[PDB]
């Protein structure tokens, strides 16, 4: 991974995203969504994550 | 043929209403957006 200070800074282009596989995978402590609740994110389009 | 002020002034104040009513469609009030399909096609019931 990449240091506390100096984050890292992926520009996840276009694509077909699946938050699907990480929102059930499980394997996470800790999911928290904001904007936006988890289920409503595999039925949405935006410009750039 | 070449003064009726007072019947405009009444047609425009009534349509600078109307238009004001409309524009307030699109304020948010202190909302993340001005859509209903963006608070919930992006939201949960609570």
């Amino acid at each position: 991974f990449a240091s506390v200070y100096a984050w890292n800074r992926k520009r996840i282009s276009n694509c077909v995203a699946d938050y699907s596989v990480l929102y059930n995978s499980a394997s996470f402590s800790t999911f928290k969504c904001y904007g936006v609740s988890p289920t409503k994110l595999n039925d949405l389009c935006f410009t750039n994550v | 043929s070449s003064a009726l002020g007072k019947l405009q002034d009444v047609v425009n104040q009534n349509a600078q209403a109307l238009n004001t009513l409309v524009k307030q469609l699109s304020s948010n009030f202190g909302a993340i957006s001005s859509v209903l399909n963006d608070i919930l096609s992006r939201l949960d019931p609570p």
